[PDB]
């Protein structure tokens, strides 16, 4: 708790840098994605109102890219990392696994309900990886968890309505194989604007082989594969803040600078998502002014193209990211600078050249 | 009801005023709201000559996603007595039997169901099925294009829109100080709870369901001059 405390005193804006670049050290870039996987760690809050209705406080994102680019690996921290994760692949799990079925019971006669994949994971994560092999039948079936996160069945004799409030990670392939730098985004994407506008973030990853670029990630990749775990014998076969420095996994250079320890950040990330911010007026105007200025942008698009449609959602999604990055560091309001850094995530992730 | 909430309702311009309740959180559509008003009481039923008339109003709202169609489906799911709300996938009509039925992405279900609707559609019977069908659609490619016909926007047959009595579009026209107004008013929304100060503050619900249930039971005989 002393602890906690002394680091958000002492690093006060570092706090989001530092949590996101800590990330995952064994992933080498992907900053942008990393703070999309620390606002998803966060959340955003779940607001009730007096008539009842209820309105979404989870954030999806969808990974579009090349092969290679450490997308799998991702996912797979992801699942580790998070309490409550599920992973389910394209073609593993139909409608009927991830959608909670009626089975009738011939002991006693009566109808009763098995959970789905969704309905057990709730208030957690859900990875889907090779997304774009996935049926439309199953998307529909999605839409209603990623608009609403509740599922409603009726069978004759029986119904009943569970709650579907999750967060979903997908990952998916270009149509072609490989993302066409030419072709429009809307082409290699291959998916309805429903499906997209549902989607909060979009991230598109390009293999880019530039010199520097290839040369960083194989130095990389070459002093994690050399790396040995301490107190094992070569050739053999088979809780402080800031983690120790490796001559391995840190480097010479990055002796200025230590990552923080896996236990640590969960139990911070635990904390904050206990903390629960509230709006500022000034946010608001600025945020109302952002809002309309990117709806107004399709006549100041210049030669760039967009990912996917701006839509109402567009500005639950920035109130969400704002209310995220809020979570980020130990507050009780909301500053410029937080809706700033959804608004910059919006502006790289919505435009592409 | 007590008479004096009756009075309650009938002050000046009660006709705007009860069509503003009806979902005042979403900004303007009074048309849509009035239509749904209607829908809500309803025509009269008679069956002269031997041929048997309907009453009920069949109306048919599509527009881009994002219009605010669900919320105003599940606002009027719960404000009518008798209400059944249902999605393409997940479809019913018997149980909502003088009442509402309340169906989304019609659009996004398969023909073969559409053509046992238009029995129910043209004759309310299945079994009795006397309903208000309420239907949600949207474009195929996610947008409206009004260079393309109607039909093709709503790969629907022509007789299956011609049977609903009443078609609405919405359109997600871009207007910088629409938006803005829009934007401010979901800013109010979110930040105090409560919809935006109008003129008037809307009717409970329960009032308005007596008052619905009281006009419907008025017969109205039309004039011949």
């Amino acid at each position: 708790i002393a602890k906690i405390k002394k680091f958000s005193k002492t690093r006060s804006k570092d706090i989001f840098d530092q949590l996101a670049k800590s990330l995952a050290p064994s992933i080498h870039g992907h900053d942008y994605v990393k703070k999309a996987i620390l606002c998803l760690l966060l959340g955003g809050v779940e607001r009730d109102l007096e008539n009842g209705s209820h309105i979404r406080g989870d954030i999806n994102i969808l990974l579009i890219g090349d092969p290679s680019v450490a997308k799998s690996q991702l996912l797979r921290y992801v699942l580790c990392t998070a309490p409550r994760a599920i992973p389910t692949t394209g073609r593993g799990s139909s409608g009927v696994g991830l959608t909670a079925a009626v089975t009738t019971d011939q002991e006693t006669g009566e109808r009763r309900l098995e959970a789905g994949a969704m309905v057990l994971a709730d208030r957690g994560v859900v990875c889907i990886d090779e997304f774009d092999k996935m049926s439309d039948m199953d998307r529909t079936a999605i839409h209603e968890v990623m608009e609403q996160g509740r599922v409603t069945i009726a069978k004759a004799g029986i119904h009943a309505r569970l709650n579907a409030r999750c967060s979903v990670l997908a990952a998916a392939n270009p149509v072609y194989g490989r993302y066409d730098q030419y072709k429009t985004p809307m082409e290699n994407i291959g998916l309805q604007d429903s499906l997209l506008s549902r989607f909060d973030l979009l991230f598109i990853m390009l293999d880019q082989m530039d010199p520097e670029q290839d040369r960083e990630i194989s130095d990389h990749v070459l002093r994690m594969h050399r790396y040995r775990a301490p107190g094992e014998q070569d050739g053999d076969a088979m809780t402080q803040i800031y983690e120790k420095h490796d001559n391995l996994l840190h480097g010479t250079k990055k002796k200025k600078e230590k990552m923080v320890s896996a236990a640590f950040m969960k139990k911070y990330i635990h904390v904050a998502k206990i903390i629960k911010p509230v709006l500022t007026q000034e946010s608001a105007t600025y945020i109302a002014e952002e809002y309309s200025r990117l709806r107004s942008q399709d006549s100041m698009s210049s030669d760039t193209a967009r990912t996917s449609p701006v839509t109402a959602r567009t500005l639950e999604t920035l109130i969400r990211l704002a209310t995220a990055h809020a979570k980020a560091r130990m507050s009780k309001t909301v500053d410029l600078q937080d809706a700033e850094e959804a608004v910059e995530l919006v502006q790289y992730a919505y435009f592409k050249k | 009801l007590t008479r004096e909430e009756l009075r309650q309702i009938a002050e000046e311009d009660f006709y705007e005023k009860l069509a503003a309740s009806i979902a005042p959180e979403i900004y303007g559509h009074e048309d849509v709201k009035k239509a749904l008003l209607l829908l809500l009481v309803g025509g009269v039923d008679q069956s002269p000559r031997g041929m048997k008339i309907r009453g009920n109003i069949n109306i048919c709202l599509m527009g881009d996603p994002g219009v605010a169609k669900s919320q105003l489906l599940s606002y009027i799911d719960r404000l009518a007595p008798r209400s059944q709300y249902t999605t393409g996938r997940g479809s019913a009509l018997v149980l909502a039997d003088q009442g509402v039925c309340c169906i989304d992405e019609f659009d996004k279900m398969a023909e073969a169901d559409r053509t046992a609707i238009h029995e129910v559609m043209e004759q309310q019977t299945i079994l009795n099925a006397r309903c208000s069908i309420l239907a949600a659609a949207n474009p195929a490619y996610g947008r409206y294009n009004p260079r393309r016909s109607l039909e093709q926007n709503i790969q629907l047959p022509a007789a299956l829109l011609s049977r609903f009595d009443l078609l609405w579009l919405i359109q997600d026209r871009p207007d910088r100080d629409n938006d803005l107004r829009l934007a401010q008013h979901i800013t109010y929304v979110h930040q105090h709870s409560r919809q935006p100060p109008s003129q008037f503050e809307p009717l409970d619900m329960k009032l308005m369901r007596r008052y619905i249930a009281m006009c419907r039971e008025k017969q109205p005989m039309v004039p011949e001059s």
